[PDB]
RNA sequence: UCAUGUUCACAUACCAAACGGCGCGCG
DNA sequence: GTCCTATCGATCTTCGGAAGAGATTCAGAG
DNA sequence: CTCTGAATCTCTTCCCGCGCGCCGTAGGAC
């Protein structure tokens, strides 16, 4: 998977989905959390998206 | 032609260009106003100082990459500051201002 | 140090030693055997600070435990060899010194203070004469400079009751003597003293100058120099090179000039020398620091070899080589590389192939992130060498450190966004970069050879960026006009093409069959030919009105190849888009329609498998190309040799006298067009001939399998204008001034050309490499001052909030439509309410987005005008909202505020940059703009003005022609008739002016005498003539003010009235005028009394945007009512304007050659044309406004663009207009605190204005005014960004007298000192900061 | 995210403790004894609390890491929950002595815990002899209860929430000492000169500490939202 | 039921290539 | 042969850029 | 007698990348 439009779906401002997207694979990678998406030994930045396709994300969080 | 890190000019710290020195590509100015028309900003800046310029920046982020952190801290480029000794070497008081 | 804004002023004195750590004394640098710098020189380490990296010079001290003390052997500090580039020193000058730069700026900032010429100071400050200070009790003023001569006078007419100096002390005495303030307050009252423009202005200039050295904290001694810092050493290296030599380090041979000559003028100075031996060195040494600071402003720049100049620390700042064009606005970057490209069709579309040499000394660091992550490697160290070494798991490495991170491929040049991209990569062994077909095109990426440049992206945020952003997957369409970029590949439609053909002839043709996988197995064994016509039960999809899909099957009627065609095609769209012989622009349009009903992520996937079908059916098809296969028209025989009789009748009739020498040859050229279209007739009906075949009985025929023919119906490559050439004939062609050559080339490259038919040939070709070198140039300079005019908007805003806006139609011109309606408004939003056509019905909502479906509808209705926001209009101070911006066009649905708009709009222009060049017809009903008009006694319409238009309106209720027609043109069909097309619509004299009256009656010779004012000429074809009234030019005051009559008369004395008017039937005669109308002739209504007889390329864009007035600027009109004559013309004509009401005198000085569209009692308004030629933006925004300039200024540059066939959105030149008149002129300072006439930024006004109306004291008022983009940037209101684009020592001396303050806000200046920009994402986090606030 | 007094008294946070076990410097924030127990002036605890909720949203807003600290066994899965809620750190079992001034050691600490619960999930291992796989599950399963929330904290607190500063006393010291603002709730035999927002109010009471804490999350929830 | 124990003596310690013309060539 | 000091303070910098705009110089006159 | 017209001078601008190739203070005095 690479076309993010379908999580432009759900933060519809696509600048908030790059600050967004930082910010949980930051989480990940930094802050050590881990993805409430199955990971497939993806990169953060891809991980973060696959994130938003659960519908479970968002600059609340 | 790649290169990763090597050799940097001496009067202001970018990188030095060449295959016949180990060069790194111009990021011209009009792939500079490529970028700021996608909305890409900290693609840029990284561009233009952490890969590049600021002579800290690049260390830190260097090791963050080795260390696998994915982050970086961005500074100031110090051909920046060549410009403004280089116009303070004019009688011309150029300064930075804080608010 | 963090900081939030920037300020420059002149460096005091004492700020300037402030700076220093020490003063420098010798003229040298380093040592001439060994190597150390010689103390107190350039290089001093005590001065500047320690060479070893954090040891000391002496040798005493070289641990960190010593760090910060000083020694006491040599007295160097011991600390970080780092701040050896960082601290100053300077030089204490014998004297004071001018500074080259506020001698020698636009003006000069030392003179216009002053008040003193720029040649007389620099006559001070070369020595050349004393100026006279504190003048006292004798004669002589307050700078006035006096000669030696008249210096040796009054050192004995008076004594010493006065001063006068030479040199720069006597500069800044003057400047010294300055009770600034007192000045100002009087020089802004003796303002008022005279009304003479031609100081007012440049004394405008004055005034502010005070007002600004007064406001600031700056004084002005502070021009002249006394302490001069120089440059940190390192800045300025004297490095060695091969074997024992420095390099020549240019700076460090400026300070020596200046250096040594200081030594001297100290010595020479309290040796106490004579005069005239200081003013020698006092000279060479002002001439020298004139050197070190800009080399060459001087009347010589100075050289120490082959008379190359040396640079200076100008030459340093400034311009293409210098730091803000060469290491600033864009730099070198690590982690990149760059290859030869070539194509890699089996890539998906967000893939490209790196070479694996490449992505191993591209991606190290992340390498050693999995070695250490391993702990397969110990460190850096080791994992250095296991790299080295290239050991068989680095590989397995690799692939998994680069299986997801995006890289960015950008050829160069790199016009427009587009042009920079994202991929995954994906490894190869080889050494070129595999970059896909399709994507090839939008780089300009041709395969020839053409290198490519990568750079990986670092950051988590570099990655989300690249991946949400510039993936090309995310890129399907044009930023600058809604159109694929994706556009196929040549050799993927001539494959589409043959799969689809229909062959009326062809093995298993006619069978019936149950779905396209059948019909694939039937072709791949080999049992039906491709493009065999076939029926197959088909399916297709729907998705209805919810957007969920109906799905439906039938028989269909098609070939095998459709069949299979078909399957390929994601389950949404209709078969009707399959069903049809493909070819580029049907599946354009293919392909654009997937994207309307799908989406992206189906085009994308679709748009692969489309080329690799192409791919795959163009190889089977075989398409070659082969001599045989040329097809001549053997007609073309018979068709010279017709024509070439004829041009000999055009000849014949030449050798006899019978016709002239222009006559014959432009008929000729036309013989041989004539020739020319049949023969490329004749060959495009051969071609789709040669294809005739058996139906099994008797012959039918079908479309050409013609090769070069396929290619051609296609559209993969080489229509008419190719194929014409290689076998039709390649026709006529140009001499170098562009004229016609007399005997076309009649052959075609399928034959052979001889020797002079091909050197003729080479006269275009060269011609156009000329022009493709040479505006290569020109095209990127525009491209320049684009962005850099631009690059200060940001969509800010969602709705500025106004109601304002523009109005759209179809461009009617020329008779027909060159455009409709739904290419200019889809997708802006209403300004208005848009009534149903008719009345009281509402259609459209007042601030709608009118997408596709409401574009669709409005095509429906029968709709002219729609009145839209355009970003011209938009109320938001400091931006756009994004509202008024509308669209964006790269994603169809509005623009996400933040959008970087104005730097996407200075690349849409100039994308297309290089393809310029540098070197009633239909039935329908009149409608008539302005065209106040009189019957005739034969009862026709004839025409009686001057701005007069026609429109056409077809009967089912739209308008669809238009044009201009001249003042006494008569209308063949008035009063509302319907009209056939091509049915005469008008008549006019071709050749003159002429002059006609509204009365009938007698008339006379009014006023007039022969000789003084008509000539009794005899009109040598006839003997009995009409008299020529005399020019202006011709005849005196005693003719001139005589201006001739044609007044209408009965012994009433008065004319039959019009009701309510005074004036009598009073007509005048003009210059060169003709007139048979003598005295005592009855003069019909309607007749003429008399008649009068009489672009670019680029650059026509060029020139529109920096708004240069043409050289024939049509005199436009002003204020209104009625024109009249002045005084008549020598030295030149005025003429006049005189109101309904109001100011009556109203003049004008007016060119004579210009004639003139009126006379003496024509109605008039601001803005009507009184001469014909181009209109000048200057005045049209002062006559018909904003709106008006801007739809001026999209209309004639599209007529450049439409012209040449590039496509750009309308929008993308509005947003240069809207910066263009950024700035407003003030009329009225009101209550206001501006000067009483200002140039201020019209934001700045209107931000004051909207708080003081609340307060309801009374707002400025101004005009806009519209600066040219070359001036208007320079005009910004924020010295880095001016500065760093042209003029640099203009703007950055400018600015630094005014002490000016830079917030950094906009892009540029952000790019500069290297921070996040305020815009897209940046925009996002400069807005969140400013919101939680 | 303020809360009301007829929601508060309902709660039942006006009870306190017994009159012989109330502190003296708590009795600034005392109404009344009614029958030999003491109650808290929720007149005084409304504004109180609202200004300690401002200033929590505030830190929250401006992403400050929140630690809900909460030991009785009766509150302790109610501030688990709060702090999972609004994805914040906790500490429901017994305070670490050091757990922020020794934060070096119980950094490796966390360390150890993230090691072994991957091994654990994500490892896969299967070789545990069964002796291997119960020490180290009890190693992961005391970990997880003393630090489970601070796990992904990654440094130390901006704001510490306290249920009964007297309880968890030892936090608030190394909170001070440390100089991180606490927000206590404050029982009137607890002693409120350590803490910096004090809020007079029922530790014991569980509805009372469900309150404090949905009310606490509510606001840091908002301040995420910004 | 269980008394006594000669004298004097205790050590460590503050390092990996730089800048300008002139050209030719590629795009 | 090496080290130190200075430049055409007893010539001649190239005509083959256009432009395009400003600063700065001059008309016909009230 | 200098006021708005116009007239001659200088200053400033001229694509982006890229790769080679070479060539790199002098003269005089002690
Ligand atoms: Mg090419
Ligand atoms: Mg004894
Ligand atoms: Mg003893
Ligand atoms: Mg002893
Ligand atoms: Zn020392
Ligand atoms: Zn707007």
């Amino acid at each position: 998977r690479v076309t993010v439009q379908d999580a432009v779906e759900k933060i519809g401002n696509r600048f908030d989905l790059v600050l967004v997207a930082a910010r949980r694979a930051r989480q990940m990678q930094v802050g050590g959390k881990d993805p409430l998406v199955p990971e497939e030994n993806d990169k953060t930045t891809v991980i973060a998206l696959r994130e938003i396709e659960e519908g479970l994300i968002n600059n609340q969080i | 032609h790649a290169r990763s890190t090597g050799s940097y000019s001496l009067v202001t710290q970018q990188p030095l260009g060449g295959k016949a020195q180990f060069g790194g590509q111009r990021f011209g100015e009009m792939e500079v106003w490529a970028l700021e028309a996608y909305g890409a900003a900290y693609t840029l800046q990284e561009m233009l100082t952490v890969k590049s310029d600021d002579v800290n920046g690049r260390t830190k982020m260097y090791k963050n990459i080795v260390d696998g952190n994915h982050q970086m801290e961005p500074g100031m480029p110090e051909s920046f500051n060549v410009l403004l000794k280089e116009i303070r070497s004019l009688g011309i008081n150029i300064e930075l201002e804080d608010e | 140090e963090e900081f939030d804004a920037i300020k420059i002023a002149l460096a005091s004195p004492d700020m300037i030693r402030s700076w220093s750590f020490g003063e420098v004394k010798k003229p040298e640098t380093i040592n001439y055997r060994t190597f150390k710098p010689e103390r107190d020189g350039l290089f001093c380490a005590r001065i500047f600070g320690p060479v070893k990296d954090y040891e000391c010079l002496c040798g005493k001290y070289k641990r960190l435990k010593h760090r910060g003390v000083i020694c006491e052997k040599c007295g160097v500090e011991v600390t970080q060899t780092k701040v050896r580039r960082e601290r100053m020193g300077h030089i204490e000058l014998a004297s004071p010194t001018a500074h080259i730069w506020f001698l020698k700026s636009l003006p000069s900032r030392i003179g216009l203070l002053l008040d003193m010429p720029l040649r007389d100071i620099e006559r001070v400050l070369y020595f050349e004469s004393y100026v006279v200070i504190e003048g006292g009790m004798t004669n002589l003023e307050r700078q006035q400079i006096l000669t030696e001569e008249q210096y040796l006078d009054a050192l004995e007419e008076f004594g010493d009751e006065f001063d006068a100096k030479m040199g720069a002390e006597a500069i800044q005495a003057l400047l010294k003597s300055m009770d600034l303030e007192q000045e100002c307050e009087q020089l802004r009252e003796e303002l008022n003293e005279t009304n003479s423009e031609t100081k007012r202005k440049k004394l405008t200039k004055r005034i502010k100058l005070l007002e600004a050295f007064v406001q600031s904290g700056n004084k002005p001694e502070w021009m002249i120099l006394t302490v001069l810092p120089v440059l940190p050493p390192d800045l300025r290296p004297l490095v060695p090179l091969d074997g024992g030599r420095f390099a020549t380090s240019d700076l460090n041979d400026l300070y020596r000039r200046v250096i040594n000559r200081n030594n001297r003028l100290k010595r020479l100075l309290d040796l106490a020398a004579p005069d005239i031996i200081v003013r020698n060195e006092k000279r060479m040494l002002q001439e020298a620091v004139d050197a070190l600071l800009d080399n060459g402003r001087r009347g010589r720049a100075i050289t120490g070899s082959n008379k190359r100049p040396l640079k200076s620390l100008a030459d340093m700042i400034k311009g293409k080589q210098g730091r803000f064009r060469q290491n600033l606005l864009g730099k070198r970057v690590d982690y990149s590389g760059r290859s030869v490209i070539t194509v890699g069709p089996y890539l998906r579309l967000h893939q490209c192939g790196l070479p694996k040499k490449m992505a191993l000394e591209l991606f190290k660091p992340f390498i050693y992130g999995k070695l250490e992550l391993r702990g397969l490697a110990t460190t850096i160290k080791a994992a250095k060498k296991m790299v080295e070494r290239e050991e068989a798991v680095v590989w397995d490495i690799l692939d998994e450190v680069i299986r997801e991170h995006p890289v960015l491929l950008n050829r160069a040049p790199t016009l427009h966004r587009l042009g920079i991209q994202a991929f995954e990569p994906v490894l190869i062994e080889g050494k070129a970069i595999q970059l896909h077909p399709l994507v090839c095109a939008a780089y300009n990426a041709d395969f020839d050879g053409d290198q490519m440049a990568v750079h990986v992206p670092l950051t988590l945020e570099a990655q989300l960026e690249a991946r949400a952003l510039m993936m090309s997957t995310n890129n399907i369409l044009s930023p600058a006009n809604g159109e694929p970029i994706i556009v196929p590949s040549q050799d993927v439609v001539l494959g589409l093409y043959y799969m689809t053909r229909d062959c009326v002839n062809a093995k298993g043709e006619g069978m019936v069959l149950t779905g396209p996988k059948e019909a694939e197995r039937l072709y791949r064994s080999g049992l039906a030919s491709l493009h065999a016509r076939v029926k197959v039960r088909i399916t297709e999809y729907e998705k209805d009105a919810n957007g969920e899909l109906v799905a439906k099957t039938s028989l269909k009627d098609t070939t095998v190849g459709r069949a299979i065609l078909w399957m390929i095609v994601p389950k949404g769209l209709p078969y009707s888009i399959v069903n049809q012989a493909l070819g580029k622009k049907a599946i354009s349009k293919m392909l654009n329609t997937c994207y309307r009903i799908l989406g992206l992520k189906p085009t994308v996937i679709f748009a692969d498998q489309i080329m690799y079908t192409g791919f795959a059916y163009a190889a089977r098809s075989g398409a070659s190309v082969g001599i045989d296969d040329m097809v001549i028209p053997e007609k073309k025989h018979e068709i010279i040799s017709e024509a070439e009789a004829e041009v000999a009748e055009i000849q014949e009739q030449f050798q006899s006298g019978l016709v002239t020498a222009g006559e014959r040859y432009n008929k000729v050229i036309d013989i041989w067009a004539a020739a020319n279209d049949r023969v490329s007739k004749a060959m495009m009906d051969n071609l789709q001939t040669e294809t005739v075949i058996n139906r099994d009985g008797q012959e039918e025929k079908q479309v050409s399998f013609n090769s070069i023919y396929m290619m051609a119906d296609s559209g993969a490559r080489g229509s008419a204008a190719q194929i014409r050439q290689l076998a039709g004939m390649r026709g006529l062609m140009a001499k170098p001034d562009g004229s016609i050559i007399e005997t076309p080339i009649t052959a075609n490259f399928r034959e052979g050309l001889n020797v002079l038919q091909y050197f003729i040939s080479t006269h275009g070709a060269r011609k156009g490499l000329a022009d493709t070198a040479l505006k290569t140039a020109n095209s990127g300079y525009l491209t320049r001052r684009l962005v850099d005019v631009a690059q200060d908007l940001v969509v800010t805003e969602d709705d500025c909030g106004t109601h304002e806006g523009i109005m759209m139609t179809p461009v009617i011109e020329g008779g027909d439509v060159k455009e409709p309606l739904r290419d200019r408004v889809l997708g802006r939003v209403t300004a208005e309410d848009v009534l149903k056509p008719g009345t009281a019905d509402i259609l459209v909502p007042r601030n709608t987005l009118l997408h596709e479906q409401w574009c669709d509808l409005l095509e429906e209705n029968s709709v002219d005008a729609v009145k839209v926001r355009s970003v011209v209009s938009c109320d938001t101070d400091f931006g756009v909202c994004a509202h008024c911006y509308g669209r964006d066009l790269a994603r169809g649905h509005i623009i996400n505020k933040g959008e970087a708009i104005g730097v996407i709009a200075a690349q849409s222009i100039g994308e297309p940059g290089t393809q310029l060049t540098m070197r009633v017809k239909n039935k329908g009903s009149i409608k008539l703009s302005n065209v106040k008009s009189v019957v005739n006694s034969s009862g026709k319409l004839v025409i009686t003005s001057r701005n007069t238009e026609l429109k056409l309106i077809d009967e089912f209720g739209r308008t669809k022609e238009s044009y201009k027609v001249p003042y006494g043109a008569v209308l063949a069909k008035g009063d509302g008739e319907q009209v056939a097309g091509g049915e005469t619509v008008a008549n006019w004299d071709p050749h003159t002016m002429p002059v006609i009256t509204e009365v009938s009656g007698f008339v006379r010779f009014t006023d007039m005498i022969d000789g003084q004012t008509i000539t009794r000429q005899t009109d040598e074809l006839t003997g009995l003539s009409s008299l020529v009234v005399l020019d202006s030019a011709e005849r005196t005051a005693g003719g001139k003010d005589l201006r001739p009559a044609l007044k209408i008369v009965d012994a009433q004395g008065n004319d039959v009235l019009i009701p309510g008017t005074d004036m009598p039937a009073q007509y005048f005669l003009p210059g060169k005028a003709i007139v048979q109308l003598e005295d005592g002739v009855q003069i019909s209504s309607g007749d003429t009394l008399a008649r009068i007889p009489q672009t670019g390329g680029l650059p026509r864009v060029a020139d529109l945007f920096e708004a240069r007035r043409p050289k024939e600027p049509a005199i436009l009109a002003e204020i209104s009512g009625i024109v009249s004559f002045g005084k008549e013309t020598k030295g030149k004509r005025r003429l006049v304007i005189t109101p309904v009401d109001g100011s009556d005198p109203y003049e004008e000085m007016i060119p004579k050659w210009r004639q003139l569209n009126v006379f003496e009692g024509e109605r008039v308004e601001r803005g009507d044309v009184i001469s014909d030629g181009p209109e000048a933006p200057h005045d049209i925004l002062r006559l018909r406004g904003v709106h008006a300039v801007t739809r001026y200024i999209v209309n004639e540059v599209q007529d450049v663009y439409r012209l040449q066939g590039v496509k750009i959105n309308d929008k993308h030149i509005e947003v240069i207009v809207r910066q263009m008149l950024r700035k407003a002129t003030i009329v009225n300072a009101g209550s206001s605190d501006f000067l009483e006439g200002e140039q201020v930024e019209y934001s700045r006004v209107k931000i004051a204005n909207r708080e003081l109306e609340a307060n309801g004291k009374v707002g400025a008022t101004y005009s806009r005014d519209l600066l040219g983009i070359t001036k208007a940037s320079l005009a910004t209101e924020s010295f880095i960004s001016a500065a760093s684009f042209q003029e640099t020592t203009r703007v950055l001396t400018e600015a630094a007298v005014a002490g000016k303050r830079d917030e950094l806000r906009g892009l540029k200046e952000n790019v500069i000192v290297g921070r996040l920009i305020p815009a897209g994402t940046g925009y996002a986090y400069h807005q969140d900061r400013m919101r939680r606030r | 995210a303020t809360v009301s007094m007829r929601d508060m008294l309902k709660a039942g946070v006006h009870f306190g403790h017994q009159t012989r076990y109330w502190n003296p410097k708590m009795k600034p924030f005392i109404f009344g004894a009614r029958n030999k127990v003491h109650i808290i002036n929720l007149e005084k605890t409304v504004p109180m609390f609202n200004e300690a909720l401002a200033e929590l949203n505030k830190i929250a807003s401006r992403k400050g890491k929140i630690l809900f600290v909460g030991t009785k066994r009766a509150a302790s899965e109610a501030v688990k929950d709060a702090a999972l809620s609004c994805d914040q750190f906790f500490v429901n079992h017994r305070w670490l002595g050091g757990m922020l001034t020794n934060w070096k050691t119980v950094r490796q600490s966390i360390k150890r815990l993230k090691d072994l619960e991957t091994q654990s999930q994500d490892g896969t291992f299967d070789k545990l002899t069964k002796k291997e796989a119960l020490m180290r599950t009890r190693e992961l399963e005391k970990l997880e209860n003393s630090l489970g929330g601070i796990k992904d904290m990654g440094g130390l607190p901006d704001a510490l929430f306290v249920i009964d500063a007297d309880h968890e006393h030892i936090a608030i010291k190394e909170a001070n000492n440390l100089g991180i603002p606490v927000f206590a709730i404050v029982d009137t035999n607890s002693d409120p000169d350590g803490v910096d927002f004090v809020i007079p109010g029922n530790d014991d009471a569980i509805r009372a500490v469900t309150l404090y804490l949905g009310a606490v999350a509510a606001t840091v929830r908002e301040g995420r939202s910004q």
